[PDB]
């Protein structure tokens, strides 16, 4: 079985794009992030999502937006997609002025809260580190937290890589697989291909030996109860 | 190559 | 695209079944866990796994077991499966005499640590609580941590349920689904069916009103790089 | 039903 993807609209796709961090935070500029935001905006416009980009939001403005968006009438929408591009740590992503807990952000869309999205897939795509480990490579009543999917760019507790000129390994790979297979494969199958792509094709380059030649594996966290076809 |  | 599942052997399926705990832990006996241990053993025998059941292991007997198993030559084996049936909290499962970090167990099977499983699917199926949250319901080189799948019985931070008579909602469903579909579906697709089954068909019954009418949603975490089929 |  699979989700009803034939409502009037496919749903909205919010893209939070944080490139500039306050001097306070001691957080560098995420160069290449715009490449990603652009790539996503087009991939999701093609699958018929009403896209919206929000640039450099502070920890505060983020909760305001998610709160406002969760109160809109998603009745004639098939799903909801949220992309978070920023710096982060396990369970955390930074606003421009500081770190927001992701649990606080996703809770607005639980089935009990956003009744307009109950029974419909709520996708969260996240590009940001989930810690500081380095991978050196080798060789009817339903649960309120149901119908959620977390496409994480990296394994729990690890570094997530971004190229200053090409964007993040994960986002380039996600947009790539999405346009190559959204017309034929089931979502989980598209993400497994993304997993293999970032796993086999990338490897970091650096003059600083600590950050040179490091690998990465995205992490799919599925609580979906049906198969998701973008085409149906 | 930089990290997020 | 698909993992090579045609090696001489499908692989090992280790089932760690912990039913009775030291009085110091304050952990109640896990009635019904025996039905789970049994159902799993028969299910994976039909899939041609070499099954090994271990009952009531101490936190140190689990580690020494995982370490010896990771030292086995897995050359002629297609995959590895490990099911942990026990009490738990986020990130930890209980040995008979105390808590064990999940990261300590899985680490023996890393790409760089277990060389005869590098590039092969490593499956960890976990029936255990992940916190005390209650769901009330509604309506070249490769990463060392690549090729892991964690089929958790519940969402991060929530309770996981078990029937003293029928066994855990999750293991009941996992086995039913695999009996029905293992010869037609890709693993992630079978697992999505388990999610639908536990989310729609099970609701807790309890004389203690705080534990009555509660829902559960399993949680698939995939770092797999290819599709997995138990048939050839 | 009991919790694990």
């Amino acid at each position: 079985n699979s989700y009803k993807m034939d409502y009037p609209e496919m749903g909205l796709c919010i893209i939070i794009n944080n490139k500039n961090f306050h001097k306070s935070t001691g957080m560098t500029s995420r160069s290449g992030t715009d490449v990603d935001a652009a790539n996503l905006r087009e991939t999701f416009r093609n699958l018929k999502y009403e896209v919206r980009n929000k640039n450099d939001l502070t920890r505060e403005e983020i909760v305001e937006l998610m709160r406002d968006v969760s109160k809109e009438d998603h009745s004639k929408r098939s799903s909801f997609v949220c992309v978070l591009l920023s710096h982060g740590e396990e369970g955390i992503i930074f606003g421009t002025n500081g770190p927001v807990d992701l649990k606080k952000i996703t809770n607005f869309f639980r089935g009990d809260r956003c009744r307009s999205l109950t029974g419909k897939p709520k996708l969260f795509i996240i590009q940001a580190c989930r810690g500081t480990e380095l991978d050196c490579g080798i060789e009817h009543k339903i649960p309120v937290d149901a119908d959620f999917l977390y496409a994480y760019s990296t394994a729990p507790g690890y570094y997530s890589w971004r190229n200053s000129k090409d964007g993040s390994w994960f986002i380039q790979s996600l947009c790539a697989m999405l346009k190559q297979y959204a017309d034929k494969l089931e979502f989980m199958h598209i993400l497994t291909r993304v997993n293999r792509k970032v796993a086999t094709e990338f490897e970091s380059f650096s003059f600083d030996a600590t950050f040179h030649a490091k690998k990465q594996i995205p992490c799919i966290v599925s609580m979906l109860t049906k198969e998701l076809y973008f085409y149906h | 190559d930089v990290a997020d």
